[PDB]
DNA sequence: ATCGGATGTATATATCTGACACGTGCCTGGAGACTAGGGAGTAATCCCCTTGGCGGTTAAAACGCGGGGGACAGCGCGTACGTGCGTTTAAGCGGTGCTAGAGCTGTCTACGACCAATTGAGCGGCCTCGGCACCGGGATTCTCGA
DNA sequence: TCGAGAATCCCGGTGCCGAGGCCGCTCAATTGGTCGTAGACAGCTCTAGCACCGCTTAAACGCACGTACGCGCTGTCCCCCGCGTTTTAACCGCCAAGGGGATTACTCCCTAGTCTCCAGGCACGTGTCAGATATATACATCCGAT
């Protein structure tokens, strides 16, 4: 029985920064349940404020509204450059 | 616009009487201004967001109530 | 024709795919959108680089070249937007920072 | 006359017994304007969003306020000062 | 290596055609080779370098293992218990000091209890051999290893079962001629801690020595011989798929000749009752006692799970401890000083035969020994003794060294008035000699019969010159005749098969 | 047929259609069962039932015969478990319980 | 533009509870939140009791369940024993 | 003799041991600790601990299982704002 | 004469060595014990895992320890070195955990 | 301590008055009846992983002891804050007026759900060597009597 | 008073087991269609939020002064720390059994969806009394004189 994670991903991005740092399998678990947690966070608060204004569909504005509420100081202006970018990219290609 | 003078001295040592300070001393003020300041900050910092997010220009009730639910001190009383 | 991932076309690293497919059976809204996934996995593969990245350079402090949970630790404590965003989260076999108290060190 | 600590203590009675708001309208509504200032130019507020700042904002004081007094019996005194005010937010999270 | 290999298949293929089947039956490196060439191509007068004299089987116990040397290979000294494994073994190594004329490193591996019972008769027999009893703290194997093992001042290392493991390091850099492990049923497994320390030294051959062969299955045994002869064999599911565990499908039992006829130039076993050195047999009795009446209410205080508001998780082990006795259950013991009187006796079933039957054989002059499986039940035992004012000893887990040896000796000296000897079943009785006793009881059974056959033969050796009688309790309609009724069924499927590879 | 509301079948006063509606339409599952609304229409019923009793006992000490929030406040901060379960809850125009410090008053 | 709200049916429980007393309309506002805040969470509760388990359907066991993780001490045993009392009469009738 | 019934006084919240509690102050930056910090440390852990107990055999009770795995403490943590990152 | 240290420099020492490491500062054995006893009151015969009392652990050591921070800043509020039972008491008084 | 002596606090009476309780007309959301299909309840089976206890080693806890460093109580002193009186000033109330923007309705239309065929990205399993964990020796650092 | 014993750091050697990397399988992602509909947008209305003005008066500001509490300093005393020695139970390995978690197959019944109908609930007028407020009166309450 398989279960998923996302444990190659983040050895991509670690293989990106650091191209020489290994990590070992109880951090790959720690950083497994981060990036679970921040999803549940983002996708919380999207998905309410979809439900404040009585629309139906959570667009890239409310995830982006919900980077805004949740990330504090400069990781707030540099995740929305980076999803800017990313979505700008991906409409164009 | 020194508007944070406005929070006067008689009003600090009334919230201090509600709040059982029998005897204050004269540094409470500047340190009182400032605490009161930083929890506007952010619990308008939230409400202007959520005003942004829906594209009005109007500050309603219920985005302060939703500030503050948001940031853990749940507010009953002002509609939901 | 030939498939192409999506996560290639936005650049990114992580997956699109199993992003929109957790949006969709998460039953967080009706209908999710198109632009959506690939916004969350931009905002998700930036926080893991940054959390890495000073994982990264506490373990080279240390002259390790793994990086074990007490560097994950180090690594957050030690920043503050990282702090005042994971000021819930206990790391499992995390430790504390060093820090004694300035007035129990002797005369 | 009266001695010290005697109108004190019927203050406490007088402004515990009651309900009302204890800051003056238009000063509070004077810096919600101009903090608001800082986030998006030309904004407008209905008049229950101001209410409902100020009913928090004094919620939060009072509760401040009862636990500088707590801090400052611990440490064998009457008298609050800013260390206990410092105490009070180092303890509950707000460093 | 490449050469014995050879010179082991110089005896191998010197029997039948299965090793041929064995050997071919991979699923190969160049074995295969070096089969292809050859498919196709003493000392019987007890010598006296000995201090005393052999008996006349043991020479031929003897010259069956100076023959797995003359031809290269290992094998299992699987004689009965109490036949003397240890003169046989001695006088082995002796072999090779006065006759091959190599003393060497030799390494044997006893349990704790026995370890000073292979140097009394080494100097016995042979005191001409330097050997240590590697005991002591972490301070104390410091010297050791440095003072004489570490200089090559030695001829035998007398060592346990955990120090083995504890001081791995220091003994993987001195090459060995032998092995030789008494009581080899701790690798009975093959993913133990132990059998993966022992894979690792260098060894000549390995006199792997027990009194009893497999005591559950089929996969028992092949993990024993799979660490005599790793280049040989090597196999885990293909010797089990070629025995198929004793015609499991089609009930044939004439595949079971064949394994008879693998083992019979592969093992040595030898009958008490065959070769009698006692001129004398055993009875034994099963004495079925019913439950007193304090425990009757204990036994529907557990079932209906009613004393109370505990965890009771297994009930297997909940319900033979009452089956034992009743005081473990903390709140059976009614006082502040818990009491002291005759009650103890008039609570436990099993106490009141005991009471009587040790009465009758304090008359007749007769000595008991009292086993147990479990520790806290001998502390009961202990403070009966002292309230009948018998003389004892008391060896447990976890005691002493020391302790344990002169307590032997108090109760092997001549003329000793101490009457019961409390042991255990799993540290006590798996190699000490007590020929001094005449009478045997236990007071409860085991999940393997071949642990309390290990125990009962303790007093029915060479020496005994009186009437064994062993008395096992047995509580009557309880958890304990399931219990033995299941140790029966393991022990018919093993010696109905072991009865015929010494006559077939 | 009769018409006869769920409301008054299940022996409730509150209503039990509009908290099914509620909880399809607030996307908290995918299907919901038919005797989830009717037991959480019963604690909520029982919920406002406890602190309009005590609400109550509260105005009848200070002589009214109407509700003002001082009432619930001293009524929701009086009792133990429901100050337990609205322990983080401003209440509007409340004010606070009567406290004054023992070291404090005159000896 | 109606708005709907749980005004008329706190003033029923109350003309239970005490029958001469009135409320004033922040009282009934309060009360009206109250509802909301308690439905929100017991709610959320029982949806990612649901989520957790890998089932599809909030039963009456999902709110028993949340019930039960919620209300503190004595208020969880009568407000269970109001819920199942409620069930057992709807079910045979 | 009468040793059979000498060792029944361990009182299991006990077994958290003196030295333990000052290994968890020394780590906590405490210089010098009073005498009477340990039994009130006891009790702040005893109920700690039956708080998050209660919850996580409340989750393991509606599962239908017998065997409080490694998922519901950590539910049962989160459920309290206590995060716990490292057991899925 | 014997080498004695001052009445606190081991302490610091102490301080120094367990704010370094990172491993589990309660046995293993008595703590399970405790959990089992706690949990008989809530269900009986339940099966715990291992990993289960591993989280418990870990989770009450970080409270622990960031409970005896707070009552060092208590205690040093009040010009002390010395922790007491009211400095404990006071920190989760306003913590709000009463 | 007590006794008058101001003094703030509570009480009884009388009088408006605007928020509340109550009756009506309408309309949309809840109830009844019906049908389809897929979650889930149950039976049966396998095997992992939990429990209990013993053996043996050894590291940590318990206990007693000396002694010094911090807790605590008391004394004094001096300055900072409470209290009250008189002066200023800005909050509050009402009143009018303007209009910017919240809020509703109608009308397309781009877009996300749904579904069938296809296939490589990711996962479990299995080798394998190098980074980390000791191990002992040697140099350096630190605190405590000088 | 600088030297002296103990702790810490570092360097070189060894070894070992867990992360890194291939490999075969397969199922979830992708692509290509169809279609109903949520949302975007334009337009109209109407209401509440802004800005100003004038009058009143309650509250903030400023000042003096007296006292009582914060703070530092001394002395005593006793409680916790350091340390050595003896006991005891934790830790790891081993050995049994078996209970319960996890999976799969099959059937069934419970809920989503649809249509029809109809009454409960809501916005909207309207009387009317609970409470706010003035006004006189009784009573605890702190405090100086003695
Ligand atoms: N030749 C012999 N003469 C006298 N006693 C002997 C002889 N061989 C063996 N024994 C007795 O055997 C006992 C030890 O035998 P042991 O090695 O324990 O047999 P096993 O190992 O089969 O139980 C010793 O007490 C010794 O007296
Ligand atoms: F191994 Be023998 F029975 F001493
Ligand atoms: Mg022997």
């Amino acid at each position: 029985t398989r279960k998923e994670s996302y444990a190659i991903y983040v050895y991509k991005v670690l293989k990106q920064v650091h191209p020489d740092t290994g990590i070992s399998s109880k951090a790959m678990s720690i950083m497994n349940s981060f990036v679970n947690d921040v999803f549940e966070r983002i996708a919380g608060e999207a998905s309410r404020l979809a439900h404040y204004n009585k629309r139906s569909t959570i667009t890239s504005r409310e995830i982006q509204t919900a980077v805004r509420l949740l990330l504090p100081g400069e990781l707030a202006k540099h995740a929305v450059s980076e999803g800017t970018k990313a979505v700008t990219k991906y409409t164009s290609a | 616009r020194d508007n944070i003078q406005g929070i006067t001295k008689p009003a600090i040592r009334r919230l201090a009487r509600r709040g059982g300070v029998k005897r204050i001393s004269g540094l409470i003020y500047e340190e009182t201004r400032g605490v009161l300041k930083v929890f506007l900050e952010n619990v308008i910092r939230d409400a202007v967001t959520y005003t942004e997010h829906a594209k009005r220009k109007t500050v309603t009730a219920m985005d302060v109530v939703y500030a503050l639910k948001r940031q853990g001190r749940t507010l009953y009383g002002f509609g939901g | 024709a030939k498939a192409k991932t999506r996560s290639s076309r936005a650049g990114l690293q992580f997956p699109v795919g199993r992003v929109h497919r957790l949006l969709r059976k998460g039953n967080y809204a009706e209908r999710v959108g198109a632009g959506a996934p690939v916004y969350l996995a931009a905002v998700l593969e930036y926080l893991t680089a940054e959390i890495l990245e000073l994982a990264g350079n506490a373990a080279r402090d240390n002259k390790k070249t793994r990086i074990i949970p007490r560097h994950l630790q180090l690594a957050v404590r030690n920043d503050e937007e990282l702090n005042k965003l994971l000021g819930r989260v206990t790391i499992a076999q995390g430790g504390v920072l060093p820090n004694i108290q300035s007035v129990l060190l002797p005369k | 006359r009266y001695r010290p600590g005697t109108v004190a203590l019927r203050e406490i009675r007088r402004y515990q017994k009651s309900t009302e708001l204890l800051i003056r309208k238009l000063p509070f509504q004077r810096l919600v304007r101009e903090i608001a200032q800082d986030f998006k130019t030309d904004l407008r507020f209905q008049s229950s969003a101001v209410m409902a700042l100020q009913e928090a904002s004094e919620a939060y004081l009072v509760a401040l306020f009862e636990d500088t007094n707590l801090c400052a019996i611990h440490a064998k005194r009457v008298t609050i000062m800013p260390k206990d005010i410092q105490l009070a937010r180092r303890i509950r999270g707000e460093r | 290596d490449l050469e014995g290999t050879t010179k082991r298949f110089e005896h191998l293929l010197s029997l039948s055609g299965l090793f041929k089947h064995f050997i071919e039956s991979k699923a190969d490196p160049k074995f295969r080779q070096v089969l292809d060439v050859l498919e196709e191509n003493q000392f019987r007068e007890s010598p006296a370098y000995v201090n005393g004299q052999l008996r006349p089987y043991q020479i031929q116990g003897v010259n069956w293992l100076v023959s797995l040397h003359k031809n290269k290979i290992a094998g299992i000294l699987a004689d009965e218990m109490g036949l003397g494994k240890t003169l046989q073994t001695i006088s082995f190594l002796g072999y090779l000091r006065y006759i091959e004329k190599i003393p060497g490193p030799f390494l044997v591996i006893a349990p704790k209890s026995t370890l000073n019972n292979w140097l009394r008769e080494i100097n016995r027999w042979t005191p001409d051999v330097n050997a240590f009893i590697l005991q002591g703290d972490k301070e104390e194997r410091a010297e050791l290893i440095q003072k004489k093992l570490l200089g090559c001042d030695f001829d035998v290392v007398i060592a346990s079962y955990e120090i083995i493991i504890r001081e791995k390091s220091p003994l993987k850099k001195i090459n060995w001629e032998y092995i030789i492990i008494d009581e080899a049923h701790r690798i009975k497994n093959e993913e133990s801690m132990l059998s993966q320390v022992l894979r690792e030294f260098t060894s000549r051959n390995r006199l792997l020595i027990t009194g009893t062969p497999l005591q559950n299955n089929l996969h028992e045994l092949w993990a024993l011989l799979n660490f005599l002869l790793p280049d040989i064999f090597s196999d885990a599911q293909d010797f089990d798929d070629w025995f198929s565990s004793e015609s499991t499908e089609e009930d044939q039992d004439k595949i079971v000749k064949q394994l008879h006829t693998v083992l019979q130039p592969f093992l040595l076993r030898r009958i008490k009752s065959d070769v009698e050195t006692s001129l004398l047999p055993k009875k034994e009795l099963n004495l079925y006692v019913g439950m007193s009446s304090m425990q009757k209410k204990w036994y529907k205080k557990i079932l209906e799970k009613d004393e109370s508001k505990t965890r009771l998780l297994n009930i297997m082990m909940q319900l033979r401890k009452c089956c034992n006795h009743p005081y473990l259950f903390d709140g059976a013991e009614p006082g502040p000083p818990y009491t002291t009187d005759e009650h103890l006796v008039y609570n436990a079933a099993k106490l009141q035969v005991l009471d009587k039957l040790l009465k009758k054989l304090k008359e007749e002059g007769s000595r008991v020994l009292i086993f147990s499986q479990m520790s806290r039940l001998l502390d009961i035992l202990e403070d009966y003794c002292y309230f009948r004012n018998y003389e004892y000893c008391r060896i447990d887990g976890s005691t002493a060294h020391e302790d344990r040896i002169q307590a032997i000796d108090d109760y092997n000296a001549p003329d000793s008035k101490k009457f019961v000897f409390l042991l255990t079943t799993r540290a006590g009785g798996l190699g000490i000699n007590l020929t001094s006793a005449d009478v045997v009881v236990l007071y409860d059974s085991d999940w393997n019969p071949q642990a309390d056959l290990q125990a009962m033969d303790r007093a029915h050796r060479i020496g005994q010159k009186k009437q064994v009688k062993v008395f096992r309790l047995v509580t009557d309609n309880s958890v304990e005749e399931k219990i033995l009724e299941r140790a029966t069924q393991k022990l018919r499927l093993d010696q109905l098969v072991i009865q015929q590879n010494r006559t077939s």
